[PDB]
């Protein structure tokens, strides 16, 4: 739901990131892609 | 989000995690010493009560 | 001019020896370089005094001394006696600045004491007079 | 490719050199500001004290205050020797200049400056010796300061505090013995409590904060016989042994890692690992056709057994050291021990205070009915 | 932290006076230099 | 933060510690004296109560 | 830390702090080998440059650079070997780091934490045995709780989010009548 | 997170300083770099 994600590709990516945020604030996404636990 | 803010917050949370881990070790020893002292005092109090009853 | 760092034993001993405790102490390549560094030290002192750096800068006296020592010790092509003379000159300038600061503090303390004594004396005199 | 990567890495190193220079300037400015603030505070106090004298005031109190201020400046541990000597020079020169007309005070100031002269002569030689450890050089510098009488006023407060701590430790030991005698505490618990006493004392002396050298000298003085059985010998032994055995444990861990690496390389590559082994592994070990290479494997089996046995012995010794360290409570990391000393001693003191209160109550209730 | 102290010398003297004030309101300083106890 | 700011505050920390370290033990001695005086009074009044009950 | 030294200061504490920082950097699992080596090299270079006039400090820093150079020489061969699994490569890299005295503080802290964990394990097992015969817990709840406790220990050792390799080494490998009890043997078998 | 740190180098240095401040107000940083215990 942010302009950089639109720049990466599509509005569908914005929807996916919004779904991540609504789920856990992108906690699982950040952990899975980067390996850092935001909320230990 | 963005490109640089994500990396910045990831680095910051890593550093905060390390520092808080050290502080957690310190606080854990704090509570361990507290519990040991409390147990010793409680045992001594029980001994004193038994002595008073016998007296 | 490089930042301050750890010196050799001999150079550090020379630097600490130049602190004259007590009131009992006051062209070749080496001579040319000693004259140049002496001129540089004099210019540094003049800039610090005229530019009001001793008061405006938070680390005035310490920074002046450290800058002087940095200029003196960065030259490894200077004989020991010349280094001692240069450090003595720098410490003399530092002591002159300290003496000026001492005079100002003495004036402040004298003013405070005089004000207090005058207040007490004037109270007593006014009471007696009335 | 190698030369291009070397050029790029050298460029990176040069830029990091510039960054280190900037950080050096920042840190130097911070330290310089701190030292200048301290020196200016001390000098202002000295100057306003010495300038308060009238036309006919007695300077004995002013001279004493200047001496105490010089004591504070010289004994200050956050300042280098050069700054302390130069500040003392400035203060003494100002005192001499202001009170030059009084013969007795001038003579006293001259005597103080001669003492400072001798102290400077000895301290310059002591400080700049690179064959001497930092801790022992600092101890000798404080010893010289006490010798010339500069820091007697400053050191007296810490000396009294250390004496009070030593007396409190002796009283705690005697109180624990009386606690067993009364029956409130079992024999097993006393072992733990005495180990706690010794561990807390050693932690304060070694990993504590501030100049705790006074207590170290107090406990090191084995000539004094006051409650030598209370645990002073144990404290001295621990003070002597803890850093040495921590260094030994670290060295043993390094040796065990070296042995494990050597064994892994020997398993993976074979006898060929011995061909180009580094010097350290060769020293640790000291302390063709496949048929010959099969005899080499047969020898490799015995070599691996010997390496495993040496690993077992080293691990057993490390385990013994760590176990008897944790018996006292000094097995924690250095930072953890450093942060957890004063609170540990306070907890020990509070526990013994509660124990003494209960014992006093029990003894007071011991009254005859006749 | 006052202009007279800046005039006497440096900004470091201002820092020292501020430290004295934060410690005890310059009670020890006034007692030491002048001999008068502000807070008896 | 800053270059001369953090240095100033950390020098002030040392200065304030040095100034207040004299007052700290004076206050501690005052507290210890008050505690021992209160203990003396409490013990004496307990003994007095015992004497009054006996009489 | 290095630049805070005065004209006549002794760099022993500064060198110790540099050692601690290089230990923290090299041990860091979140950085690649190149970044860790390059950062450690920059740190050692700065430390050497700022203490060049002191002979003892210069010798100490030079010896530590020699140790780091040997570590780099071995880790280049170790890390880029494609025939070894990731876990074995990381274990060998940790052994290499401990061999040259780099990751001293972190390894000591991990070992001490593992020792405390093992002592707690033994004490909890003894507490379970005392509980069974004290009448507080019957046999069925006792065996169920023992199974849960052993499973929790194994789960912590295997899937824990931390450097649990020290506890695994403590359990799998043992010296004298340690890890030889029935519970510790079961833990070893479960880990395998 | 202050301009002098930008002058020293980079923006990631500001990130590190902000991380230390958020962790303990740079207490460990000040203690380890200068040797002064801000909160004794």
């Amino acid at each position: 739901q942010t302009n950089p994600f639109y720049d990466i590709g599509g509005v569908s990516l914005q929807n996916a990131i919004g779904a991540n945020i609504q789920a856990d604030g992108a906690n699982e996404l950040i952990n899975f892609t980067t390996g850092v636990n935001t909320n230990a | 989000m963005g490109g640089a803010a994500i990396g910045g917050i990831l680095g910051g949370v890593q550093l905060v995690a390390g520092i808080s881990q050290a502080n957690s070790q310190a606080n854990a020893q704090r509570q361990s010493l507290q519990a040991q002292a409390q147990t010793t005092v409680d045992a001594s109090r029980i001994r004193q009560m038994e002595i008073l009853q016998a007296r | 001019s490089k930042t301050q760092q750890i010196l050799e034993a001999g150079n550090a001993a020379i630097a600490q020896q130049a602190v004259s405790i007590g009131q009992a102490s006051q062209l070749t390549v080496s001579e040319q370089e000693a004259n140049a560094v002496r001129v540089e030290l004099g210019d540094l002192y003049n800039e610090w005094r005229s530019g009001d750096k001793f008061r405006s800068e938070p680390g005035g006296m310490t920074k002046f001394r450290d800058a002087g020592l940095a200029r003196i010790m960065s030259r490894t092509n200077i004989t020991e006696a010349q280094k001692k003379e240069l450090i003595n000159l720098h410490y003399g300038n530092w002591d002159a600045e300290m003496k000026a600061y001492s005079d100002r503090t003495a004036k402040y303390a004298e003013e405070v004491s005089q004000v207090r004594r005058e207040s007490v004396i004037k109270e007593r005199t006014f009471r007696v007079n009335s | 490719k190698k030369e291009l990567i070397n050029l790029h890495y050298g460029n990176w190193d040069a830029e990091m050199k510039a960054y280190s220079d900037r950080t050096a300037k920042y840190a130097e400015e911070v330290s310089q500001v701190r030292r200048e603030s301290v020196i200016k505070e001390r000098t202002f106090r000295v100057n306003s004290v010495v300038s308060g004298l009238t036309w006919d005031a007695d300077p004995t109190d002013a001279i004493k205050k200047v001496d105490a201020m010089v004591s504070s400046t010289v004994n200050d541990q956050n300042l280098p020797l050069l700054d302390r000597l130069q500040a003392a020079n400035s203060m003494y020169n100002t005192a001499y200049e202001k009170v030059v007309n009084n013969a007795t005070a001038r003579a006293e100031v001259e005597r103080k400056m001669k003492a400072l002269q001798a102290y400077q002569y000895e301290a310059i030689t002591n400080w700049n010796d690179q064959t001497k450890p930092r801790a022992e050089r600092e101890a000798f510098d404080q010893q010289l300061q006490a010798k010339h009488g500069l820091n007697v006023d400053s050191s007296y407060m810490a000396w009294e505090n250390s004496r009070k701590q030593y007396i409190e430790f002796q009283q705690q030991s005697r109180q624990l013995q009386d606690l067993e005698q009364n029956g409130l505490i079992d024999s097993a618990r006393k072992v733990n409590l005495s180990d706690d006493f010794v561990g807390s004392v050693v932690q304060l002396i070694l990993y504590g904060e501030g100049n705790t050298a006074a207590l170290k000298e107090r406990f090191t003085d084995n000539r004094n016989f006051e409650a030598n059985t209370a645990g002073a010998g144990e404290v001295r032994r621990l003070l002597e042994a803890v850093p040495r055995m921590r260094r030994e444990t670290d060295s043993l861990r390094s040796d065990n890692a070296a042995l494990q690496v050597a064994r892994t390389r020997l398993q993976r590559e074979g006898v060929t690992f011995l061909m180009n082994a580094d010097a350290r592994t060769r020293g640790l070990l000291e302390s063709l056709t496949p048929e010959q290479q099969a005899e080499y494997a047969r020898q490799t089996n015995q070599v691996q057994q010997a390496i495993e046995q040496q690993i077992i012995i080293n691990d057993q010794r490390v385990q013994n050291n760590a176990a008897e360290l944790a018996k006292y409570g000094l097995s924690e990391p250095e930072d953890v021990l450093r942060k957890n000393a004063a609170t540990r001693r306070k907890l020990v003191n509070d526990t013994m205070y509660q124990l003494g209160t209960q014992a006093e109550q029990v003894r007071r209730t011991q009254t005859s009915g006749y």
